[PDB]
């Protein structure tokens, strides 16, 4: 009788542990995002005083991992890329982010608007199509 | 009371008075004061309290720790990495080698010390076969000490990690606790 | 998921969906027929 | 022709006159928000039964 | 065995009374230093600042501004910025030193 | 002229009449939908019209349909070979285009949708993608597809956005109000037919004549009396197009200056047409209601009181019958009067607007609340 | 009553956003 | 070869249910050894499909080879079960031959295939030896105690009371199910809870003891984490109590949310009863249905009766209400209903009354007779007084010259009445707000930057 | 009802039990009323008199119908039924007092005899000094005796609302 009186207070215990268990791995959850935000911020702070770097366009890939960039508005250098960018994806006439010291390739920005999209943009030909056109 | 430095003689006196015996409600206050209180001194106090209370059952600390160490303010986590190396002195707890790894390298000079010397607390009188974390500890340790990157405070918690690994002629572990099981009040002072 | 089989079943407008053009009545054409009618 | 608020009663022979109250904007309003919400909400049920 | 599922016992509570009320105070002060934090990264907005534009954003927290002193540069930008506000053209703010959009 | 009657919804409209159970069976109706079929060799709609309608099935005219469809079909799959191997992107869209063209006129709705999706997929032309639009509008109006007509009016809208085709414009607006008075938005209906009065092209769908009646029936129903003194009453196409129709125009006027019981004649004929037109018939009992409680309001807003008998005298109908009526509507609730019955007299009242507007946000809510909830069921688990 | 329509709106959308998540992280982390 | 074609189809997907039953029983195993037993509701999950897939004696096929170590159930299995399977059929496919460690088969797993036999026997009709596996099986589990065994025991009791209910005698099962309430009630397993109070009121209303269903609602306690199915059950019951014993708010109330949480794909009887009751109970109320329910295919011939009863009811006369009555009476005994209808009767009164004096400020009280179909006028004379004094109108009589004078109408917005309703509703959005930001379920989850920052410094 | 089968029923069965619901009737009991009368079968309500009369009589109680009560005194179909019909009566004058003590902005006497269906104007004057009315000075019983914001619950609702927004 005492054995089944235990195991009744016992399982009764396994129940009460396992629902707060669940419980507190939620808070634990929302405790650990608001946790991370709040240090994303502090840090923030202490990251957005770093120098900007600077924004430039490949002309011409060199060997052993060096890069000519053309450094808006003046100045061509070659800069050495980091190593997180394979210089197979830095192909001639792309926008790069340049380390404000020792200017160092880090990152392959959004493509420059191409050449001729820009030129057929000033020329501004009118679109058309065969329905457009009758007679 | 007013002053912070009385408010953390009171979280040390919660740590001797209730060391050992696990109280919930002393862990309450403790944890609470450490959460909540405006002194981050007195929230390291509280953390490092909590870490004497709880030693006679070293597998829930890391738990609580845990949750204070991947934290917020760098002196919590720095209590919680004492309070860890408390706990665990001369257990050469896995899990707590493992909570503490990741707090070395922390962006923090004191919490860098800290979790190192918590972490050679814990190794204390340990070897290879027993935790297969002492290898790691021992050359992070030594390159932080032959490093000039790490910061003055860091250097010092790595020779002061050196020291409690290699301590008495490697022939001496710290118990806080008789190996009979009583509260070794020397133990508890010195610590 | 369940069936629900513990009870049998039975052999088996985007407009606002009013309770009013239910009503049983002959077409107003009828109606004022009728009325014209009898008037 | 709704070109004054009034009303003419015939028996007594007298033209009644009403300072009728505006029309309240921030109901129309509101119903008018219930009625996008309720596209909203449609779009919720496109979103979630097809996905969830 | 079963005076050890009383140490259960004594371990349910420890679950139940330590670490809830723990949890609930610790996210209250990590409201609390939320707000404070976000107080404090205003500090990155001090008045000697450089205008600029922007031109383009590369990532939720990157973007491209052109500074009026005629350079541009991919920095990245203060999270509590309104993103609606960082129209195309639209000038900004740059950090004196940083160069970030503040 | 007006976009290809290739769905043609005469063919919809036959089909309703024989539905009807006063016309099942009508000689003069099926013979002449037998005819468009037999002229159109609608093989596969004449199939699903005999199953749907209990018909016998013309074995042999079917059989010629079919074959004669198949070598369409045929010949018109070896077009577009030619043109995928041989000719260029225009010739294949254009001989895909005609497949669906096909599958429409033999009333094969999923082929043709099918056949319509795919050249949107193979067309360049904002125009051609807008004919392929109305295509598919037509056959939802054709086959009363919702959901088809709600995607394709918004996919026609987008389209037209860019391109700002104004005829297109219009002829959404003709489709839309189609699409409204079918889904009982007389409202909206009304408002794109006064938008589109005097640009209507559409033949593909009704006559100007039907056009004009639709726009009149609306614009009464849905309408105030200043818009519409303002719009139907003044608007010279309006004028011009009730001028050559003797009815409508008739009861337009009655209503408008108060000529009672001609209204009633009036509403009871168009009230037979409606239900006899495919496009009105499931809304006929419902605008019936809302023009009879509008000429009741109409009557009794100038009045503070007025005896059932004049009601009754006004309205050429029996005082019993004017006094049901008016109770029926006053318990709806669509009337601001009561009506004392010891000693018959309607007196009117003014509940302040701020009474409709709670009661209409509490119906609206309601309805948005109970779909909000369903949909936090369904979230949540 | 209004704003909170809009608000109960609002907030079952953030919950369609979530579960939508959940399951793309817990199918990715299958796969 | 059709027979053949046949034959060969049949036992493609009896390998195909076998590898299914094969996943199922491996869930269960690893489910009580990880000590998790939501996976074994997975596993109950598919109950309807394998049940359908359940013949030919697949299960004789599989539990040949499974039940070794168990040779006591094959004395009752195998003789109710037959051998018909083929004589080789040339596919020796079993559990490692049927033989793992000559570990007894875990009871879990054991209580699923018996319960696969019972249903087996529940499609064949043959109700006696099924009822005697039924009993073994409850022998079985009630020696045996287990807290991931409490589902599969949910699914058997379930199961055995559907067996007694072909048998048509549930009041032989009520003593053995009440007993086992109790038993799942004082060990706190909220599911099984939940399904043998859903099964004794579902006896309680077969045998129409509403009073002791009364009871039984009003001194146990529902378990609220139960599935939406085992609620949608317990709500439809307790609405029906409720609406018999005149709580007509509980029963729309509790009925709304049984519809709202039964499955919207299938449950077709149970979405047949349930609107047709609420159909009755919001009657009752004086809220009349939509057209939404008559308009729906899936129960529409069903409702044509309710519906022609909401349009007599709506209407307001007794003409037209009791020769509806008299026409379709016969399906109102096929579900049950003559309370409830004749309170519809007297609804149907109100209603009369009420848009009688909607629409009529003066109206004699002859009027009132006729257009209420009523008898004698006194009669109607009392029946408004009556329902002036309820408050249904506020309207006073004038007996010298007989006739009844409504009041005003009370400006409503002028008063609290659109506070109390916009009350609720804000109430209720904000109380959804509130769920699914619970809801929301977050899942779980460089140094070298540090050092290069800081070298760069 | 307990044991169906091993009995054959008894014809007293269905008039004794219309006589339960005639007591409980008369007791106020709708709720075990209803409850109880749904156990009987459904051609046993429908058709079989004793069980009719019960529940035609609730109906006409709940109708208003007080008429056709009066006239159940009458009916009985089983003579036993008059017990517990009296107190019946008693409560149903009681109720129908009620009704018109609420409408009937005045009423006269000759004629609110037949209303409250008395034979002695004795009876009608004690009935009246029962409660109290103004005995009808004009010979009409004249008990025409027909703001506040609930600021406090209103005030209670609208901070449940602020804390149901603010515990988020």
């Amino acid at each position: 009788g005492l054995r089944q009186y235990y195991l009744s207070k016992i399982e009764e215990l396994q129940l009460i542990v396992n629902d707060k268990s669940q419980n507190l791995r939620r808070l634990q959850a929302q405790r650990n995002e608001l946790n991370a935000k709040v240090r994303l911020l502090r840090e923030e702070l202490q990251l957005l005083q770093e120098q900007g770097s600077y924004v430039g366009e490949v002309v011409r890939a060199m060997d052993k991992k060096k890069v000519l960039v053309k450094v808006h508005p003046e100045g061509k250098f070659v800069v050495d890329v980091d190593k997180n960018i394979d210089i197979n994806d830095v192909t001639p006439n792309c926008r790069v982010a340049l380390r404000n010291d020792s200017y160092t390739l880090h990152k392959i920005l959004p493509n420059k608007v191409d050449p001729l999209v820009s030129l057929m943009m000033v020329e501004k030909v009118p679109d058309s199509t065969y329905e457009m056109i009758g007679g | 009371d007013k002053d912070p430095i009385l408010r953390r003689s009171g979280m040390y006196t919660v740590a001797m008075a209730y060391c050992g015996s696990g109280n919930n409600k002393a862990i309450r206050r403790l944890l609470h004061v450490a959460v909540s209180d405006v002194n981050d001194d007195v929230r390291r106090a509280a953390v490092e309290s909590l870490g004497f209370i709880l030693f006679r059952t070293p597998e829930q600390c890391p738990s609580v720790v845990s949750l204070l160490s991947e934290s917020y303010n760098p002196h919590v986590r720095y209590g919680a990495a004492m309070a860890l190396g408390i706990c665990c002195a001369g257990t050469g707890n896995k899990e707590a080698i493992n909570l503490l790894e990741p707090m070395t390298n922390d962006p923090v000079n004191y919490v860098r010390q800290g979790a190192l010397i918590a972490s050679a607390l814990i190794m204390i009188q340990q070897t290879e076969i027993t935790c297969p974390k002492v290898n790691q500890f021992r050359q992070l340790y030594s390159k932080v000490i032959n490093d000039k990157h790490d910061d003055v405070m860091a250097k010092f918690g790595a020779i002061l990690a050196q020291g409690i690994l290699d301590a008495g002629g490697h022939n001496v572990t710290i118990s806080l606790q008789s190996r009979t099981g009583h509260t070794h009040m020397p133990s508890v002072v010195g610590v | 998921d369940d069936e629900f089989e513990e009870f049998p079943a039975e052999d088996w407008h985007v407009w606002e969906d009013n309770w009013d053009d239910d009503n049983v009545e002959d077409d107003f054409s009828n109606q004022l027929r009728a009325e014209l009618e009898k008037h | 022709d709704k070109k004054f608020h009034g009303i003419l009663d015939q028996g007594e022979g007298v033209l009644i006159i009403f300072d009728e109250p505006p029309v309240d904007k921030t109901y129309e309003a509101a119903l008018e928000t219930i009625q996008n919400m309720s596209k909203v909400v449609d779009s919720l049920y496109n979103k979630a039964k097809k996905l969830t | 065995d079963l005076y050890s599922r009383y140490k259960k016992l004594q371990q349910e509570l420890e679950f139940l009374e330590v670490q809830e009320e723990y949890i609930k105070d610790e996210q209250k002060n990590l409201k609390k230093e939320f707000l404070h934090a976000q107080e404090e990264v205003k500090r990155i907005q001090s008045i000697p600042l450089v205008i600029g534009q922007f031109l383009e954003a590369v990532d939720q927290n990157t973007a491209i501004v052109g500074s009026t002193t005629g350079s541009n540069y991919y920095v990245r930008i203060l999270s509590t910025i309104d993103r609606e506000l960082l129209k195309p053209n639209a000038s900004v703010a740059l950090h004196k030193h940083s160069n970030a959009l503040v | 002229e007006g976009l290809p009657k290739n769905p043609d919804l005469r063919i919809a409209q036959l089909r309703f009449l024989l539905s009807l159970p006063e016309h099942r069976g009508d000689a003069a109706v099926r013979d002449e939908l037998m005819a468009a079929v037999r002229d159109n060799n609608m093989a596969p709609y004449y199939e699903a019209l005999c199953k749907s309608l209990d018909w016998q099935i013309d074995v042999d005219l079917l059989n010629k349909m079919k074959k004669a469809n198949e070598d369409e079909l045929k010949r018109l799959d070896e077009e577009l070979e030619d043109a995928e191997k041989n000719l260029g992107e225009s010739e294949i869209r254009d001989a895909m285009m005609a497949k669906a063209e096909y599958l429409c006129r033999i009333g094969d709705k999923e082929g043709a949708l099918t056949a319509f999706r795919k050249t949107y997929d193979k067309t360049v032309a904002l125009g051609h993608r807008l004919d392929i639009v109305f295509y598919l509008l037509r056959i939802g109006l054709f086959y009363m597809d919702n959901d088809l007509i709600t995607r394709n009016t918004e996919k026609a809208k987008s389209l037209i956005e860019e391109g700002g085709d104004w005829d297109r414009r219009n002829r959404l607006k003709v489709y839309q109000g189609l699409y409204c008075v079918a889904i009982r938005d007389f409202k909206q209906a009304a408002e794109l037919f006064l938008d589109t009065v005097s640009t209507f092209t559409s033949y593909e769908l009704m006559d100007y004549k039907t056009f004009v009646t639709y726009t009149v029936y609306v614009s009464m129903i849905a309408l105030e009396r200043p818009d519409l003194r303002e719009k139907v009453i003044k608007g010279a196409e309006i004028l011009e197009v009730l001028h050559s129709l003797p009815a409508v125009r008739q009861y337009l006027f009655s209503l408008y200056e108060c000529r009672y019981s001609v209204f009633f004649q009036s509403l009871a004929v168009v009230e037979q047409e409606m239900k006899k037109d495919w496009l009105f018939a499931p809304h006929y009992r419902y605008y019936v209601r809302e023009m009879r409680i509008h000429a009741y309001s109409q009557l009794l807003e100038s009045y503070r009181s007025l005896t059932l008998g004049y009601m009754a005298e006004a309205f050429g109908v029996g005082v019993e019958f004017i006094d049901q009526e008016l109770s029926r509507f006053i318990a709806a609730g669509r009337l601001h009067c009561k009506i004392d019955k010891v000693n018959e007299i309607v007196e009117t009242n003014r509940p302040d607007s701020k009474n409709w507007q709670y009661q209409e946000t509490i119906k609206k809510g309601d309805l948005l609340l109970n779909r909000v909830q369903k949909l936090s069921r369904v979230i949540n688990m | 009553y209004l704003a909170s329509l809009i608000r109960s709106v609002v907030a079952l959308h953030n919950l369609i956003n979530n579960k939508i998540a959940n399951r793309d992280a817990e199918k990715k982390e299958g796969q | 070869t059709a027979a053949a074609a046949a034959e060969h189809s049949q036992r493609e997907l009896d390998t195909v249910t076998l590898e299914d039953i094969k996943e199922h029983v491996k869930q269960l195993e690893k489910a009580v050894s990880g000590k998790e037993p939501r996976f074994v509701l997975r596993a109950l999950r598919m109950l309807p499909s394998t049940s359908r897939r359940l013949n030919h004696y697949v299960l004789y096929k599989a539990v040949q080879g499974f039940f070794t170590s168990n040779n006591a159930t094959r004395d009752f299995l195998l003789p109710f079960l037959e051998e018909p399977m083929d004589t080789e059929a040339d596919l020796q496919f079993r559990p490692r031959t049927g033989k793992a460690a000559s570990t007894p088969l875990l009871p879990e797993v054991e209580a699923y295939l018996q319960l696969l036999v019972v249903i087996f026997m529940m499609n064949s009709k043959r109700y006696k030896e099924a009822q005697k596996i039924s009993d073994d099986l409850m022998q079985k589990i009630s020696t045996q105690n287990r807290r991931a065994l409490d589902l599969v025991a949910a699914k058997c009791y379930y199961y055995h009371a559907r067996v007694y209910e072909f048998l048509d005698k549930l009041d032989v099962v009520r003593s053995f199910l009440h007993a086992r309430l109790r038993t799942a009630t004082l060990r706190h397993d909220a599911d099984g809870q939940a399904t043998l109070l859903n099964l004794l009121l579902r006896n309680y209303l077969h045998y129409s003891l509403y009073d002791q269903a009364e009871k039984l609602v009003s001194k146990s306690v529902f378990p609220e984490q139960a599935n939406n199915n085992e609620w949608a059950r317990y709500l439809y019951y307790t609405g029906r109590i409720k609406a018999i014993q005149l709580e007509y708010s509980e029963a729309r109330r509790t009925m709304t949310n049984a519809l709202r949480k039964a499955p919207q794909h299938t449950a077709v009887g149970f979405k047949q009863t349930v609107h047709k009751l609420l159909i009755v109970v919001e009657l009752l109320l004086g809220e009349i249905p939509d057209r939404l329910q008559f308009r729906q295919p899936s129960l529409k011939r069903s409702l044509m009766p309710y519906f022609l009863l909401t349009q007599a009811v709506r209407t307001g006369n007794l003409a037209k209400f009791n020769q509806v009555l008299d026409q379709f009476g016969e399906k109102f005994q096929a579900d049950g209903t003559y309370t409830l209808i004749i309170r519809l009767r007297h609804n149907v009164i109100k209603t009369g009354v009420r848009m009688i004096s909607l629409s009529y400020s003066r109206i004699s009280l002859a009027d009132i007779a006729q257009k209420l179909q009523l008898d004698s006028p006194e009669d109607a004379e009392f029946i408004v007084a009556k329902a002036i004094r309820d408050g249904v109108i506020e309207a006073s009589i004038n007996h010298e010259k007989g006739y009844v004078q409504s009041k005003e109408m009370i400006d409503i917005y002028s008063t609290r009445e659109p506070q109390l309703a916009f009350h609720q509703r804000i109430s209720f959005c904000l109380d959804i707000h509130n769920m699914s930001v619970k809801a929301m379920r977050f899942p779980p989850k460089s140094a070298e930057e540090r050092r290069e920052r800081e070298q760069q410094d | 009802f307990d044991y169906k089968e091993q009995l054959p029923e008894s014809a007293y069965m269905h008039q004794l039990l219309g006589l339960n619901l005639l007591f409980l009737l008369s007791q106020n009991r709708v709720a075990e009323f209803h409850t109880e009368l749904e156990r009987l079968p459904a051609k046993d309500i429908q058709t079989n008199v004793y069980i009719k009369h019960p529940v035609s009589l609730e109906q006409y109680l709940m109708e208003g119908s007080y008429n056709k009560v009066f006239l159940a005194k009458g009916n009985i179909p089983a003579e036993s039924y008059t017990f517990f019909i009296d107190i019946l009566l008693d409560t149903i004058r009681d109720e129908i007092a009620g009704c018109i003590e609420k409408a009937y902005e005045k009423i006269l006497f000759t004629e609110a005899t037949r209303i409250l269906f008395f034979n002695t104007p004795k009876k009608m004057t004690d009935y009246a000094k029962k409660r109290g009315w103004v005995l009808g000075p004009n010979n009409y019983y004249s008990f025409a005796s027909q703001t506040t914001i609930p600021s406090t619950e209103l005030a209670k609702q609208v901070i449940e609302y602020a804390r149901q927004l603010e515990m988020i």
